[PDB]
């Protein structure tokens, strides 16, 4: 008997987004 | 008789678990290299080392997610909180499963969570900190998401989109829920008076 399993519709920030932030300082 | 409702109606355990899950998620993201190492700074929690992101939007995303999980824990509507690692094709590669049980009656004979919270939770953190030595290597470019397995019985007359605390959530699809007969790697299990929690990893076979 299945239960509701949910996830956010929105992604976490991408790896590249975070890479740009880090490289910028 | 001591009951789950006696601890502020489930709020104590929900607050302790969301504090823990935040730290555990950050540490997973570090050790599995979901994000570049440079964003993580060394801190302490539960008197043990932890690695926490300083990226504002990542941080806020994780807090926002847990903001939505908190009421579900308070209503005793959570069986699992899962950190799902997805490859560049968006397929699950690995899952960190936090299996949570909150019985209505406190277990009498078990250790007090609240008197021993640091030691008890630290154990999980230490296992995560060294888990790279038992797991396979993820392919390059993975991302993460969070799946919450509820206690609510499903009922096919149901809207995919579910809004919680103003954030849209979705019923999880086959592309995430399904792994091809995964390998299960146990990390840590705890049974305390208030809370039973198991952490294990599912790895794609």
């Amino acid at each position: 008997d299945k239960k509701i399993v949910i996830m956010p519709c929105k992604c976490a920030p991408s790896r590249q987004l975070v890479q740009v932030w880090l490289q910028a300082k | 008789t001591l009951t789950r409702q006696d601890l502020n109606f489930g709020q104590v355990v929900a607050d302790v678990l969301c504090e823990f899950l935040e730290v555990a998620v950050h540490l997973i993201l570090y050790v599995r290299e979901v994000y570049p190492v440079g964003i993580f700074q060394a801190r302490k929690k539960y008197n043990v080392p932890v690695q926490m992101s300083c990226h504002p939007e990542l941080n806020q995303y994780i807090q926002d997610t847990l903001h939505c999980v908190k009421p579900l824990l308070e209503k005793n509507d959570v069986e699992k909180v899962v950190v799902v690692i997805l490859d560049k094709e968006h397929r699950p590669v690995e899952k960190f499963v936090f299996e949570i049980t909150q019985p209505p009656l406190l277990s009498i004979s078990s250790d007090s969570l609240l008197s021993h919270v640091e030691q008890l939770l630290a154990a999980f953190i230490l296992k995560i900190s060294v888990c790279d030595d038992v797991l396979d290597h993820n392919p390059p470019g993975c991302t993460f998401t969070v799946l919450v397995h509820t206690r609510e019985a499903a009922t096919r007359n149901m809207e995919k989109i579910q809004v919680i605390k103003d954030f849209p959530w979705i019923l999880a699809d086959e592309q995430d829920v399904h792994m091809h007969d995964p390998r299960l790697i146990p990390l840590k299990t705890m049974t305390s008076d208030i809370l039973k929690m198991q952490l294990y990893v599912e790895e794609r076979a």
